């Protein structure tokens, strides 16, 4: 009523089920009695051919198929090169504690990198800003999105659920920076004129063949899977239902089931995951001096984190345990198994 | 938006040949004569650029108002108290109001005098024109770093001007005609059209009509008088005067960095865009 | 009112602004002879500006062609673009010259033909009562356009001395040195004349233009006939804010202005990227202008030859980036936010530098209102380079006793050689000075 | 942002690459010429990471193309895909180059073009302000690719120090010594600055290539039009998750991060199935992923002659597994379930193993939208059998006298040849010993 009133839902200005709706209201009133089944298979009328004709309101209006796959895209990161050279200028110039100017700066930066990489849609780089908290230590993992929306796609997307979307997207550029920064101390170390033949650097190299291989493999089958047969469910039931809400609930099943598999325990393992991606920071900043390897500094540095990696593989060793002796849940057990014949074998 | 906003600059280059007839105030006649000759070259100066037909020439008229120049006496300016007045005709009521008239009179007596300033920044070089005029092209008493500092006085003017007109002219055309007509709203357009004014005001400066802004854009104008009576005219009186320019150019980049709260004012970071120049040099 | 004459002159210099008068028919909507579109007044809202304004609208050029070589002159009569052109303002039919290859013979040609030098060519000047100023279109190549284009740089000075000087000089070839062997000597004496006798110049090198003939243009054999393309239409780009309606540096003295830094240092570097016509079936996707810039201060448009190495110590100081035709000016001010976090100028550390952009509507045609435009002036202080290899080209050439006794016999009696190399190496020490 | 510049060099470094780019104008749907199809954009997300970014639409190759034989170029521009290429970027016409079969001649010819090879192969490194590295697509066989591809491997090891260095270079033949015999002194010189002046190599046997090229390819006379088909599309394979939109190891700093344990231990083994145009007419009853992978470890894909039974005492360290197109990734992670059940790659008993799959979309074309393809990069200690097989042909070649006196008379006054010769066994033995 508000928009437009040839927009209804019923079909009150627009349509004729106004007419078929007083005959079946005519009929429900010559009842002095009442009981369940007469009135509920009627609210079926009141409800189904109201349930589809909206359904076939906002799929012309909008290409429904269009922005349900670029919000998607924007949070879960199906455009995972395009968000990393974001991730690597706002690196730079994010070390600070945050302050309130940094939510403008990060923002103008995140267009010229959407910029120069020559998205296929202008207009689709400023339909969003980015948001950022006070000033705990960093700004990194205290950053966020707004990606707002236009009419009647935001019954499908309350303010509620997009700080959802929002939260796990923090953390998934969190996984796109600590595997970048581990694949740029890694790549440090790839001649031998930066090579130091110790033993001391031997002991640096069997750690990062353990930790490197840890988020190129847990945040990939983590990640992948998470995409792939949970978008294709939602494929195959728009393409094949015409009713409203039972596809408005089963994206609310979508959604719930991605913050599921990426939160894996409340305590422990969010705890183990990023005591990981903090050890293995370290190990980027042990690196990143000038000839590592030989320095006194270079392996006494390195000694307290040659405990805290298997102060993590251990703490891995301690969740397979409650994984193997299980009543807890199907999809936390598949997954970290999943990761661990691919660690184990 | 060609005898308001000046994007068919014919018009305001001929309004610098009016700039060109004044030069200082007041010096100028208290005569009843003094708008009957003065209404008449602006419209002689429309036809002095060979632009537009006599149809739209009787909606732009000149009301010369009368304000105190000498201070005591009255012998008013062309610099800032010479106003263009746009007419209210027959069927075109709903488009203009009087308060849309009243910042029209704001907007044109604002670029008067900002184009004052890069005229007679030009007139300059027009004083030390080769034949040679001034010489020493090194030396004798300085002209090699006289004219450096004068150079990057007339280069950050020249740079803020234009960057001052790109901000007001440029998206305020492109949101206006197009998005109005094509919203098939068009019903009671003074309520559409004050608000495009409005907008073109705070792309301005807008200062709120209020802010120290304003004070600084008169303190810089306060030295181009003085820039340019030592060059029709002293070099050392020169090196002071220039320094308190790089002073006041100083003391407005500070300000900016005081109105600087976040997302906003898209003049704060093209001020910014400077401010980050300033800092890899 | 804004009225600027042409002064085309040498054997390089008239063909080059020949095809100049040839493109601005093309864009103004009007033909040479006649007016047979409509397009020419609600297209385009200023066309008096280069032209002589109509008595019968007739647009005359403001033109003069003075050339010892007569060759240059027939080659234009033939063409349908002549009768624009006026018997009267210039030459009639069959005029000639000297024999002629040499400096000293323009030099001295120009105190015997003195009194009609100055008679015909100061008719169009008082035709407006503001005129704007001259512009020299000559060559630096040969003894023709050198020998007495010095002449014309002394005598206007004085004369006409409230008016803008300012030229389109075209820099001789420097590839090999057997058909032409005076190169070292009238080149540097007419470039002292550039900087004390004249204001500014616009510097277009010859060695340059092949690296961009051979770069997108596709040819085998180069030859004379694409000398005119490259410089004709960055010609008529320099005045699309003087020739079409625009609002700021709209005058020849507005954009001179806002880019020299001081005097004897106005070399102002070119650019220009489109030229090819196979872009033409991509831009229907809306090509922005976020991408046009990038690769201006990148150095692949560029018409100078420099040093690659020795842009780190050097510094730019005015930069000019002129968008033409479809802009989409909401983005323009998105271009100009890239350049901070890139900074591929390097900055001067003594004062402000500035990245001037400007726009204005191009011609109504096909080809015009589609295709983004990009023409740069620049002005880097990498110029030296140019100055260092023109010295040592000509200090080496005078320990071979070469051209001392075969130029001093008609009208010079003492060594004016160190005159020109002392005021050059001053040229050169206050361009590194420049930035403290 | 990711732009990798291509080294081709030498006879069959040059072929390798050649149609290389040849075929990325076939899945990136454009022409060498042109953009007649729009399949460019909506059906491929990212085009510039191999390519120079577009000026008109035109994705200039990154590539250098250098070898002492003209031969190679000139069956290169009579080919209608050579006008992508340019005639600036590398050489114009007739380039040319030595006599020549030498190492030390390529060896001693890099510092006499030590300023025309460091000029223009550095102008496409500034294009882009954060470069990804260099593969240097050079050849082992001959003295042409070996003798001058060890030179830049030591000079742009500290000129470009922050920058990837992995290289697809291609194993010699050795079936007889007749027509070469300088084979083992070439290769083992270059196999020195592979590992110490080189992070990483992808190995391509020879002897391996006429296995595969008679097993389901049916030829009778072994020709060199066939090394340039197995080659091409396992190069084009190698860049699928970095030419096509991908998310994990999108980046050649990606994958090989991820499978080099330690330095001088880089050597990749190589699988690639699909190679069979009768296979097509029945994958359209969707032949799955579960079947693709349990023959990728079991040794028929390979292209590395190793022992049949060195691989009880060896151990698979780092498999990759890559599925391209159509994967139907419901069962992908049921692909990788059955992995742990066979045990058909050793692990080590050190530390952990790693079996990383990833997926990518490949071009919208009908025989790349419909059949599975499986691109397998391995690493398996069985790889010191070539350096065994390298090592017993290079001891038992000195013995028997065989130029020691024809290839010390250039630039070589030192016994170099146990310098090879122990850090070849310095490979061999910390190999073994890595697994403890």
């Amino acid at each position: 009523e508000n928009q437009n009133v040839n927009m209804s839902r019923t079909g009150s200005i627009l349509k004729n089920q106004e007419d078929t709706f007083a005959a079946e209201l005519h009929r429900l009133k010559q009842q002095p009695l009442f009981s369940l089944v007469d009135f509920e298979s009627v609210l079926d009328r009141i409800r189904s051919t109201v349930a589809e004709h909206l359904w076939k309101l906002m799929v012309e209006e909008s290409d429904l198929l269009g922005q349900l796959k670029i919000i998607k895209d924007f949070y879960l990161l199906g455009r995972g090169e395009l968000f990393q050279a974001f991730i690597d200028v706002a690196q730079n110039m994010l070390k600070t504690p945050p302050t309130a100017v940094t939510e403008h700066d990060v923002n103008v930066a995140f267009q010229l990198s959407a910029h120069k990489v020559l998205l296929d849609d202008d207009n689709l780089l400023p339909l969003l800003n980015l948001t950022i908290r006070e000033a705990p230590t960093s700004g990194w993992a205290a950053l966020g999105l707004s990606y707002k929306v236009q009419w009647p796609l935001h019954i499908l997307f309350t303010p509620a659920v997009l700080e959802k979307y929002n939260v796990v997207f923090k953390y998934l550029l969190s996984v796109r920076r600590v595997q970048s920064e581990l694949q740029h101390c890694w790549a440090l170390q790839m001649q031998r004129k930066h090579l130091e033949s110790n033993k001391t650097d031997a002991i640096k190299w069997r750690l990062q063949n353990h930790m490197a291989f840890l988020v190129d493999n847990l945040q990939y089958y983590l990640q992948v899977d998470v995409l792939e047969s949970q978008f294709s469910q939602l494929l195959q039931q728009i393409n094949s239902t015409r009713d409203f809400e039972s596809i408005r609930l089963a994206h609310d099943h979508f959604l719930s089931n991605l913050l599921a598999q990426s939160f894996i325990l409340l305590k422990p393992v969010f705890h183990c995951l990023n005591e990981i991606l903090e050890l293995c920071h370290s190990f980027c900043s042990l690196v990143s001096q000038n000839l590592g390897p030989l320095d006194e500094r270079g392996a006494g540095q390195l000694d307290i984190l040659v405990k805290g990696f298997s102060c993590q593989s251990s703490l891995l060793f301690r969740i397979l345990s409650s994984v193997r002796n299980h009543q807890i849940n199907p999809d936390l057990a598949q997954l970290l198994l999943r990761l661990d014949y691919n660690k184990y074998y | 938006r060609h005898f308001l906003l000046m994007e068919d600059g014919e018009f305001a280059q001929s309004l610098s040949d009016m700039l060109f007839e004044k030069l200082g105030s007041g010096q100028t006649p208290s005569e009843l004569l003094n708008p009957l000759v003065l209404n008449s070259i602006l419209n002689k100066a429309l036809q002095y650029s060979l632009h537009g037909d006599s149809s739209l020439a009787s909606n732009l008229t000149f009301a010369l108002k009368y304000l105190p120049e000498v201070f005591t006496p009255t012998a008013p300016d062309a610099l800032s108290c010479l106003e263009l007045k746009y007419k209210v005709d027959w069927p075109l009521n709903i488009v203009i109001t009087d308060t849309c008239m009243n910042k029209y009179s704001r907007i044109f007596s604002f670029l008067l005098q900002l184009k004052h300033m890069v005229w007679t920044l030009r007139d300059v070089w027009f004083h030390l024109k080769r034949t040679a005029l001034v010489n020493q092209a090194s030396n004798s008493v300085q002209y090699r770093q006289l004219q450096l500092y004068r150079h990057e006085m007339q280069h950050f003017v020249k740079v803020i001007q234009g960057y001052i007109a790109n901000q007001i002219l440029h998206v305020t055309w492109c949101e206006f005609r197009n998005k109005l007509s094509a919203v098939s709203n068009l019903e009671e357009i003074y309520k559409t059209h004050a608000d495009y004014l409005n907008k073109a005001l705070f792309r301005g400066l807008l200062t709120e009509k209020a802010a120290p802004l304003m004070n600084i854009i008169h303190s810089i104008f306060s030295l181009i008088l003085k820039f340019r009576l030592q060059l029709i005219s002293n070099f050392g009186l020169m090196q002071q005067s220039y320094n308190t320019f790089k002073y006041y150019s100083d003391f407005l980049f500070e300000v900016v960095s005081k109105l600087v709260n976040r997302g906003y004012q898209p003049h704060l970071e093209d001020f910014l865009l400077r401010i980050n120049f300033n800092s890899y040099y | 009112p804004r009225e600027i004459i042409t002064l085309q002159l040498g054997q390089c210099g008239n063909q080059i602004g020949f095809e100049f008068w040839k493109q601005l028919c093309a864009e103004h909507g009007i033909s040479p002879e006649g007016i047979v579109e409509e397009f020419a007044t609600e297209g385009t809202d200023r066309k008096d500006v280069f032209f002589y304004q109509a008595d019968d609208e007739h647009y005359i050029p403001r033109a003069v062609l003075l050339d010892l070589e007569p060759r240059v002159i027939h080659s234009i009569l033939n063409s349908p673009y002549a009768n624009l052109y006026n018997p009267e303002n210039i030459y009639l039919s069959e005029h000639g010259g000297g024999a002629g290859n040499n400096w000293a013979s323009g030099f001295s040609q120009g105190e015997k033909i003195h009194e009609d030098i100055f008679d015909i060519i100061d008719r169009e000047a008082d035709g407006s009562d503001s005129l704007e100023g001259f512009v020299l279109c000559h060559s630096i190549a040969g003894g023709t356009g050198s020998g007495l284009g010095s002449y014309l740089l002394e005598r206007l000075n004085d004369r006409y001395p409230k008016k803008l000087v300012q030229t389109y000089s075209v820099f001789p070839n420097q590839d090999e040195m057997s058909h032409v062997v005076v190169q070292p000597y009238n080149s540097l004496l007419t470039l002292k004349r550039l900087t004390q006798n004249a204001d500014c110049v616009v510097v277009l090198d010859n060695t340059a233009l092949n690296r961009i003939a051979t770069d997108r243009l596709h040819i085998q054999n180069p030859s004379f006939s694409q000398i005119n393309q490259l410089v004709s239409t960055i010609m008529s780009a320099s005045t699309t804010t003087l020739r079409y309606p625009g609002y700021m540096n709209n005058d020849l003295i507005g954009l001179i202005a806002s880019l020299i830094p001081t005097p004897r240092l106005h070399f102002l570097m070119t650019g220009y990227t489109p030229l090819t016509t196979d872009q033409s079936v991509a831009s229907v996707r809306k090509t922005t202008v976020l991408d046009v810039m990038r690769r201006l201060l990148q150095p692949k448009n560029v018409m100078v030859s420099t040093g690659r190495d020795r842009q780190t110590n050097h510094c730019y100081i005015a930069i000019l980036n002129i968008i033409q035709g479809e802009v989409d000016p909401t983005q323009v001010h998105k271009s100009l936010q890239r350049i901070r976090e890139r900074k591929l100028a390097n900055f001067i550390p003594w004062g402000p530098a500035s990245i001037q952009v400007a726009l204005s509507r191009k011609s109504p045609y096909l080809p015009s209102a589609h295709r983004v435009s990009g023409l740069m002036m620049a002005n880097h202080t990498n110029i030296s380079s140019l100055f260092e290899r023109t010295c040592r080209q000509y200090d080496k050439l005078r320990k071979r006793e070469a051209f001392l006794e075969q130029f001093r016999k008609e009208d010079i009696f003492k060594d004016n050689f160190d005159e020109l190399d002392n005021s050059r190496e001053i040229v050169q020490q206050l361009i590194d000075e420049y930035h403290a």
